[PDB]
């Protein structure tokens, strides 16, 4: 399990979605069906697994699977 | 002619200071549309939307013409760049007025004046600081109705917006809304979220406001719609002027059936909802209502370009 695989699993867990649907280019709202409450929870859950603290100025830029992968690096 | 789409229009709560700033910078028709609204209202509506403060943008008799004008400006960008008309339209609360303008039912300047008055009647019926609306997330409809009945305490509070499975908005007196939200959370609700609206729309407190709105709507010409519009109160596509007027009157103090409205569009063969207004509220609801629907917003220039291609 690498960083990208762990980011993908969490997104699938939080959004209730199959792993094959969590593609690198999917956006949370328009593709995976998230609303704005689900995205705030998804960011929190990313801070939990990777022990980072995402400042909410740049949490608001994390709108796609790849944006989250790239932030965690 | 491949994918059938509808246009949906958001209501109060979706406004923000600076909304549509990128679209206006790309498309001069945005600010030309606001200049028409501004002339009807007597003040510069574009400046209010761009400079605020949010305290002014959030006062309902200014909120409502700001949102209506934003939605009509986005529809005019779409059409100006050659976009074709949607298969049908549905407006969420105040958005029903925006849909009726875009369908050709009500003249734009008439509508601008109309929703300013609607906000004034609503504020008159429930003064500033005395009402509230709250979104109860993840709780069954039997429990919310029970929480509301027990929290009334001689005041008004009831479910008014069926927004999706797992989202019902309640509204009434401020203190009653707080007691109902606390009891909802105590009964297993995930959140009880207060909303940025200055009046409690669609509850019984608005009934006297609806009586005055009926008289104002009688003074306005209604035309037959050129695109079907699904109304909030009955989930019906009315065409006659008297039917449309009556549904707007009743909308002010009866529940908004947004879940059933989106189900109906899907049943008619709509495959994609475009949200024609600021924010992404209606987009975030769509898949929780019908899992096979897709949705996106048309309030940024890049999204507009991609949808037109
Ligand atoms: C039409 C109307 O009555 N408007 C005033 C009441 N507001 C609503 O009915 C919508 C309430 N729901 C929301 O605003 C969003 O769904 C959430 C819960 C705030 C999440 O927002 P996010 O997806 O931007």
């Amino acid at each position: 399990s690498t960083i990208e695989e762990r980011v993908k699993k969490i997104i699938g867990e939080q959004l209730g979605v199959k792993q094959e649907e969590v593609t690198n280019n999917a956006s949370f709202v328009e593709d995976l069906g998230a609303d704005s409450l689900d995205t705030v929870e998804l960011v929190m859950a990313l801070e939990e697994e990777f022990d980072t603290e995402i400042p909410d100025e740049e949490a608001e830029k994390i709108t796609t699977v790849q944006a989250a992968i790239d932030y965690i690096n | 002619h491949m994918t059938q789409f509808a246009f949906v229009f958001p209501g109060q709560g979706s406004q923000t200071v600076g909304m549509l700033a990128d679209m206006a910078a790309s498309y001069p028709i945005v600010e030309e549309t606001f200049a028409e609204a501004s002339a009807a209202l007597g003040y510069d509506l574009w400046a209010l939307t761009q400079q605020g403060p949010a305290e002014e943008l959030n006062k309902t008799w200014q909120t409502q013409p700001a949102l209506l004008t934003a939605s009509v400006a986005l529809y005019r960008v779409w059409q100006q760049q050659g976009g074709k008309a949607p298969a049908m339209m549905a407006g969420h609360c105040l958005g029903e007025y925006s849909a009726l303008v875009c369908a050709g039912v009500i003249d734009f300047a008439d509508a601008v004046r109309l929703v300013e008055m609607r906000g004034k009647f609503m504020q008159e019926a429930v003064p500033e600081g005395t009402g509230a609306m709250a979104a109860i997330i993840g709780l069954d409809d039997a429990s919310i109705a029970k929480a509301c009945e027990e929290a009334a305490e001689g005041q008004v509070v009831s479910p008014v917006n069926f927004n999706s499975p797992g989202q019902v908005v309640i509204a009434g007196h401020k203190e009653a809304v707080e007691r109902a939200g606390a009891a909802c959370k105590a009964a297993g609700a995930k959140r009880a979220l207060p909303l940025p609206v200055s009046v409690p729309s669609h509850c019984a407190l608005m009934k006297p406001a609806a009586d005055k709105l009926a008289v104002e709507l009688a003074k306005i010409t209604f035309n037959a719609p050129t695109v079907p519009v699904v109304n909030n109160v009955d989930v019906k596509c009315e065409t006659n002027g008297d039917a449309i007027r009556d549904a707007l009157v009743r909308q002010l103090y009866n529940p908004v059936q947004w879940t059933k409205s989106v189900e109906y569009m899907a049943a008619q063969g709509v495959e994609h909802l475009y949200e024609v207004g600021p924010g992404k509220v209606l987009t975030g609801l769509t898949k929780r209502i019908v899992d096979t629907l897709t949705a996106s917003a048309l309030n940024e220039p890049s999204a507009m370009a991609a949808a037109l291609e």
